[PDB]
């Protein structure tokens, strides 16, 4: 389970993600459908061009969801209910795809954050975002 | 295959790797993020807790062999398959490793040279290593 | 590779299975039991409920059409890698399915391969079909 | 989530598994090993030979766990807590193993009920053990 440690650490790093929403939230787009060009295929009405305003406007719309997870970390299903039926109703997204998506958000942290990204901090990140995961994915349980 | 411009992302970044420091913490990360993986490890003295193995000696020289052996990849990206091949047999008959968790390394090393790389680790790069990787993770399950 | 006794427990089980009833089961299931999967077949018309999936006509045709190719492994067992080449390039390229979903079509199968034929398929049998189902995976994941 | 008719449809089969939870379990457990070979190295201090008595033993066990996530299928963290921090802390079993025996125990009962392991019953079955699974994980989480 997520620990008082782990969630500390999730904020100290969440803040500065949050100044620059926009920024990250599209660079993990970006890093998702180059490297693993298969999930561009639920975009198809979006112009998928480094920096289009398409992915911009969607990558902070991203990061937005994900600061109201870590801002209600105890109560998660709830929160993100509204997004776990869009995501599986109407998108049909592949579980396997949060855990892509989730890996290259991890990487865009790294990148910013140098030896701050340390293991404990990957630990705290990843047992997060897969939390987050598994809401967006419960409707198909 | 590999397109002389992503030979070009992997050549170039690794040539300037700390294979040691790299290696080390691409191992620790797998031990602590995957806990289930220790069970390989037995041998290896104290892993009780996240600190107890980022200085685990043991852990880090081997994560140096291992990172080592990626070498070996980047150093004949056309022969992967062939190079990999009696690690491939260690790594099931002898060790039953579930192949999954090559692929769980291969993630933890692309995330590690993202935090050392930041400059050069663009998008495109990180597509080329994760060809690598995922091949590599493909010549041992074979 | 495959052992005669391998060979056997396929070719022998596969000359029973009524590939049209099987091949619309496991469809079917894939569709019900991993919904996600649905993505694919939007043209397909309604797959709203189990019970609609379940009368599908057209996910019954297709699901034929899949055991059907199946069964073009189990008569060329040793070819499977280029008899699945031109299917590999359509899922991927065209269709974009992913290859984790290939594996989980091969699990329904095993199962309903254990439902249909209970008496044949022994722990054995399920090993020989298991590594079937695997290596057309595998082919298609090419 | 698992509904109130899955739930129906489970019981319906388990109360079959229960007048036989040594042969159900052990078969389940057998096909793992033979099937997924890797798994046995688990079970170094058993004698895998078919049906042997610890493979009876642990599979009646096994079933036994099984039938108590049933009874108390709204509870199950708690319920198997100690199973948890067993197979997590003790026996370090990795993840994908959990799939591998729930997916051999969904073959069994499928070898076992015929047509009655409807679609719908797959289903139900295939959520409770996926549930089941993810609590006995969880303390890698
Ligand atoms: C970190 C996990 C994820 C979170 C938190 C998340 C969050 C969101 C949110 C909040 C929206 C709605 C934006 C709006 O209201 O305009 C959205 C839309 C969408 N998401 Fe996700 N998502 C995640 C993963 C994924 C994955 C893995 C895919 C598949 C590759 C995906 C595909 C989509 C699509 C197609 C839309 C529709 C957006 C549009 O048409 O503008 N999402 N997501
Ligand atoms: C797919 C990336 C991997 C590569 C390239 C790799 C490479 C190697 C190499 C070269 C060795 C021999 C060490 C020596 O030089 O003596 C080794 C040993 C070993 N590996 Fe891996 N390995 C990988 C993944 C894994 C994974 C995922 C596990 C399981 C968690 C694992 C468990 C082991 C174990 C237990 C040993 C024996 C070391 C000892 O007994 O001291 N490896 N590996
Ligand atoms: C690995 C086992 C599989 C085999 C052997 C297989 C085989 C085939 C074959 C032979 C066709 C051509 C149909 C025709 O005869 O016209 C086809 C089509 C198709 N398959 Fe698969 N397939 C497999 C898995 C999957 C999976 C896992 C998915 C994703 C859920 C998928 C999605 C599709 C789609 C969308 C089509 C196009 C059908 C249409 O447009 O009507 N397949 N497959
Ligand atoms: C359906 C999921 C599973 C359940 C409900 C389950 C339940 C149990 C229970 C109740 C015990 C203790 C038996 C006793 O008290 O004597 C046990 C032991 C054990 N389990 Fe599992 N288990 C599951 C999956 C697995 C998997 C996937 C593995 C790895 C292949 C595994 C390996 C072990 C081992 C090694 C023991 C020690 C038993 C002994 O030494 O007799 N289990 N399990």
């Amino acid at each position: 389970m997520l620990t008082e440690d782990d969630k500390q650490l999730i904020q100290h790093v969440w803040e500065k993600v949050l100044e620059h929403q926009e920024d990250f939230g599209a660079e993990a787009l970006e890093r998702m459908f180059i490297v693993y060009p298969s999930t561009k295929t639920y975009f198809p009405h979006f112009d998928l061009h480094h920096d289009s305003e398409q992915i911009r406007h969607h990558g902070k719309k991203v990061v937005g969801a994900l600061g109201d997870a870590v801002k209600h970390i105890d109560n998660l299903s709830a929160t993100l209910s509204e997004l776990s039926n869009l995501h599986a109703y109407n998108l049909r997204v592949d579980p396997v795809n949060f855990k892509l998506l989730s890996h290259c958000f991890q990487v865009v942290l790294g990148a910013h954050l140098g030896r701050e990204y340390t293991p404990q901090v990957q630990v705290a990140y990843d047992k997060f975002l897969a939390a987050v995961s598994a809401v967006l994915a419960e409707k198909y349980r | 295959h590999w397109t002389s411009e992503e030979k070009q992302y992997i050549t170039s970044l690794w040539a300037k790797v700390n294979v040691g420091e790299v290696g080390g913490e691409a191992l620790a990360r797998l031990l602590i993020v995957y806990p289930w993986t220790q069970r390989f490890f037995a041998s290896f003295g104290n892993l009780s807790s996240a600190n107890a193995i980022l200085h685990n000696a043991k852990v880090l020289a081997h994560g140096q062999k291992v990172l080592t052996s990626f070498g070996e990849a980047v150093k004949n990206l056309d022969n992967i398959k062939k190079t990999f091949a009696q690690l491939s047999e260690l790594h099931c008959e002898k060790l039953h490793v579930d192949p999954e968790n090559f692929k769980l390394l291969g993630n933890i090393l692309i995330i590690v040279l993202a935090t050392h790389f930041p400059k050069e680790f663009t998008p495109a790069s990180q597509a080329a290593w994760t060809k690598l990787v995922n091949a590599v993770a493909h010549a041992l399950a074979l």
